[PDB]
């Protein structure tokens, strides 16, 4: 049975926007709170979650992936301290912005990736795809405005100026991690998960440590984040978040596996209606003119330049 | 340190009116939920009332219907809770809890969803 279940189309990509949706929903619903500050902790126990996850499949022999080597981390370092500043200022962006809003606004990192390739990595822009950067940038000023017309005060305003600052530098690290780390993988030859392993090694001590620095960790303080009559539904979150990335992870690796490439750069754009509209069931977000149109001029140009690189790689 | 900051309880006779706030101590209420739960002496936690910050929309408790007035000054991020005809059996902890969620996962008269806590004031009604 497990057999027929393995080779199917439709199963792998349902796995794979379910898996995406719940990474979402558990990250927004732990970071927003009222008191949450420790976000440093929050991804320090989301990644300790995936090595203990993939160390477990490994064993059950489910994945396999490279064994640690110390001169084999020395030159990993860099890209784990890139991915510490990425995640971090996406948890901060995602608490101060809703989920539709952050999805939107994470179509401009596709605008510094591309033009980012063309300086040194020595790419080019079709007109398709320059088309879709007009439209991604039309979305963001959209939902700027329908963020904007709910805020009448002095405060409800600087939460929006902080949400977009996070949102800003989230772009710009996320644009460095993906070029670096493409840089580098030419050099370590990381194939399928070795890759995550890595990744969430190196960025455990990172972010243990930052949070000692950074983070309030005092008696007080965490009373606050984790209240005693709260602390089971909030570490059920914590834990189906940090499992959910290795979720996504298997189940993309399985999605191309089966249904090529060219889906599953098609499933990617389609699945984020589906990550913008679980903002809205989920959580309290604005509806109105500016707001509404914003996903669907988003998602319109997410999927033009989905189409775009189709048919860049086909010539 | 973001905390909330229940103010205006007390004693007072049977029949009466009371008052009382949740201030916030950091951010602003906007895309919560402030709802408002009692402890009584010997029994455990009751939904008195809540609302929806953007949008203005109010949950009542069943007994507390006509009586409690829960309202939002926006200028000042404060909730209140005005308290009126209060019977004895009123005499509890008042909490202030802010919460995310919606109301389609879970009601709003559900205490899970609720991921903040104020240390709540006592009303006392003789
Ligand atoms: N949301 C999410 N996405 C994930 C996760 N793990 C991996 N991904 C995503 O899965 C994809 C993995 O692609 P890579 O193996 O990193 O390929 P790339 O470096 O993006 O490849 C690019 O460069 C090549 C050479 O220039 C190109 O051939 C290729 O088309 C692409 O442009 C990326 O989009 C990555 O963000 C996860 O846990 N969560």
């Amino acid at each position: 049975l497990a057999t027929r279940i393995s080779n199917s189309g439709p199963i792998s990509i349902a796995a794979y926007c379910l898996s995406s949706i719940l990474m979402t929903v558990t990250n927004k619903y732990v970071l927003s709170g009222f008191s949450f500050n420790l976000n440093f902790f929050l991804l320090a126990v989301q990644s300790i979650v995936c090595i203990v996850t993939i160390g477990s499949l490994k064993s059950l022999n489910i994945i396999t992936y490279r064994q640690f080597n110390k001169d084999e981390a020395k030159k990993w370092s860099p890209i784990a301290f890139l991915l510490v500043a990425m995640i971090y200022t996406s948890s901060k962006a995602l608490q101060y912005l809703s989920i539709p809003v952050y999805t939107i606004f994470k179509n401009l990192t596709i605008i510094l990736i591309a033009y980012g390739e063309v300086i040194w990595f020595g790419g080019k822009v079709t007109t398709m795809a320059l088309s879709s950067f007009l439209l991604m940038v039309l979305s963001s000023v959209i939902a700027y405005y329908g963020d904007n017309a709910a805020v009448k005060s002095h405060d409800d305003a600087f939460a929006l100026y902080l949400g977009y600052f996070w949102m800003l530098t989230n772009c710009f690290a996320s644009a460095a991690f993906v070029l670096i780390m493409r840089k580098r993988i030419k050099l370590t030859n990381f194939k399928d998960f070795d890759t995550m392993y890595y990744n969430n090694l190196l960025s455990i001590p990172i972010l243990l440590i930052c949070s000692f620095i950074f983070e309030d960790w005092s008696s007080a303080n965490v009373s606050l984040n984790f209240p005693a009559d709260n602390r089971v539904t909030t570490i059920t979150a914590m834990i189906l978040s940090g499992a959910s990335s290795v979720g996504i992870s298997y189940c993309s690796a399985w999605c191309v596996r089966v249904t090529s490439s060219t889906t599953y750069s098609m499933v990617g754009a389609l699945n984020k209606l589906p990550i913008a509209l679980s903002g809205l069931i989920f959580f309290e977000a604005a509806v109105n003119f500016w707001s509404v149109s914003s996903i669907f001029v988003g998602f319109g140009a997410g999927l033009v330049y989905a189409v775009a690189k189709q048919k860049q790689q086909k010539e | 340190q973001v905390q909330l900051v229940e103010s205006g309880g007390g004693l007072v006779q049977a029949g009466g009116s009371l008052r009382l706030s949740c201030a916030a101590s950091g951010r602003t209420f906007r895309s919560y939920t402030l709802g408002w739960f009692r402890q009584a002496p010997g029994k455990e936690r009751e939904f008195v009332a809540a609302i929806k910050w953007s949008t203005d929309t109010t949950y009542y408790a069943d007994s507390v219907k006509g009586r409690f007035t829960i309202s939002g000054d926006n200028a000042k991020n404060t909730v209140y809770l005005q308290m009126n005809s209060l019977k004895p059996e009123d005499t509890a902890v008042y909490f202030c809890a802010a919460r995310s969620l919606s109301t389609v996962i879970a009601g709003p008269e559900i205490p899970w969803p609720y991921n903040s806590w104020g240390q709540g004031t006592q009303v006392t009604v003789s």
